[PDB]
């Protein structure tokens, strides 16, 4: 099947700005390329038709361009309602194919992440479980890695992250990672560690905590 | 107005297999092919095959193939879409769309039907305090949270204060495991407030009729 590549995955943009992304096949189509767009919890929305073509009902800013292999949408002077994913798709032959997206979001000014970790509490682990939370608030840009420690070394069963969607007042992430493991697991250890990786981090931020302090 | 209409969502036992319609409206039905798309949370669009109105006739990917089998009623103008033997890496948002004259690209779509996969039955979940460790008070700010763990099906609502405390809220997205969601919140206020200050956590399960008011005691 034919295959396409996108790029870059994320473009960070401000309202007004000329931006473009691309979409390369891997063999010739001619000019048969489709762009759709897909704004959070919609459905897609075909932009452009046969690499260029312009589909009624759809606003000027949007260009397509590019034949052979090498395809481009571009977005002169993007719009906040333009913060959304873009797909590409070929008709030139069966089966019909699409890019893994390029997803476009606001710049803002880098943003460590505030960084709290949170012991189980009392009424959990009477219960026989014992979750351990850290949230990481508030930064930018979006990329970030967690890991978790116990007595120092790395743990990656039983946790469970969840990721904001970008703050529409700051345009800043957040993130929730959970450790959860059985109550007489976690009294098999001391040290429990949150450790996080970001854009701004001179050193790794550590949040950590002793059962026995 | 061409209209391809699908329910929001469909909840399934793994193993099992599930049924997900798409009914045509606004145009001829036999006119044109109905197609179908999975779409993984945060992930792209995969085509997974499409299906003649009139012949009956079908094409799949092959990822899809035999995962996924297609089949129409025309009396009733609807495209349907088998999936067999659930499993969790099936619980996606899978529409239906029709392409254009030439069936080159996707003209209309669907607003696609949410497949979650978990074996789980109503479920109240567990609401916990999430207090800071003692000592580092540090300075300016502290952040509280409360956690809600193993509850099913989805939606919970959470409050802080009853409403009445709204900035310096994150929420976050539920997440399915071992067939049950949890959801965190954290709140985070000035450092004189807390805990000269009540803070709690209001979360409701209207599946379950759960209603938990917990404070955030220091611990």
């Amino acid at each position: 099947e034919l295959v396409m590549t996108q790029s870059p995955a994320i473009l960070s943009v401000s309202p007004g700005e000329r931006v473009s992304f691309s979409c390369r096949a891997s063999q010739i189509i001619g000019t048969s390329i489709h762009w759709y767009q897909q704004r959070t919890n919609g459905s897609p929305r075909l932009l452009i038709k046969y690499a260029s073509e312009s589909i009624s009902g759809i606003p000027s800013r949007f260009s397509g361009s590019g034949s052979g292999t090498d395809f481009t949408l571009t977005i002169n002077s993007v719009e906040s309602d333009d913060i959304a994913d873009y797909y590409c798709q070929q008709s030139n032959s069966w089966p019909v194919t699409f890019g893994a997206g390029t997803k476009l979001e606001l710049k803002r000014a880098d943003a460590a992440p505030t960084v709290s970790i949170f012991p189980p509490s009392s009424e959990q682990l009477t219960s026989g479980g014992a979750s351990v939370v850290c949230f990481l608030n508030n930064f930018y840009p979006k990329d970030i890695n967690v890991k978790w420690k116990i007595d120092g070394s790395e743990r990656q069963n039983g946790v469970l992250n969840s990721w904001t969607d970008q703050d529409s007042k700051d345009s800043t992430y957040s993130m929730s990672s959970t450790l959860t493991l059985t109550k007489d697991e976690y009294e098999r250890h001391n040290s429990y560690t949150c450790e996080a990786t970001h854009k701004t981090s001179t050193s790794p931020i550590v949040k950590s905590f002793n059962r026995a302090a | 107005e061409v209209q391809l209409q699908q329910f929001g969502a469909e909840l399934v036992k793994p193993g099992a297999s599930v049924k997900i319609s798409c009914k045509a409206s606004g145009y001829t039905f036999t006119d044109y092919n109905m197609d179908w798309v999975k779409q993984s949370h945060g992930k792209s669009l995969q085509w997974i095959g499409d299906i003649s109105p009139y012949y009956g006739s079908t094409g799949y990917s092959q990822k899809f193939k035999g995962k996924a089998t297609l089949t129409v009623d025309r009396s009733s103008s609807t495209a349907y879409m088998e999936l067999r033997s659930l499993t969790s890496e099936d619980t996606a948002v899978y529409y239906c769309a029709r392409r254009n004259y030439d069936g080159s690209w996707f003209a209309y779509w669907g607003q696609g039907t949410l497949v979650t996969v978990s074996s789980a039955k109503t479920t109240a979940p567990s609401v916990y305090p999430l207090a800071p460790v003692c000592g580092d008070t540090t300075g300016s700010s502290v952040t509280l949270g409360c956690l809600v763990k193993g509850y099913f099906p989805e939606p919970v609502t959470l409050t802080w204060n009853s409403g009445s405390l709204s900035s310096g809220v994150h929420t976050f997205p539920a997440v399915l495991q071992s067939d049950l969601y949890t959801l965190s919140s954290s709140v985070t206020v000035t450092s004189s407030t807390w805990p000269s200050q009540s803070i709690t956590c209001n979360v409701a399960h209207p599946a379950s009729s759960t209603k938990v008011d917990k404070k955030i005691e220091p611990r």
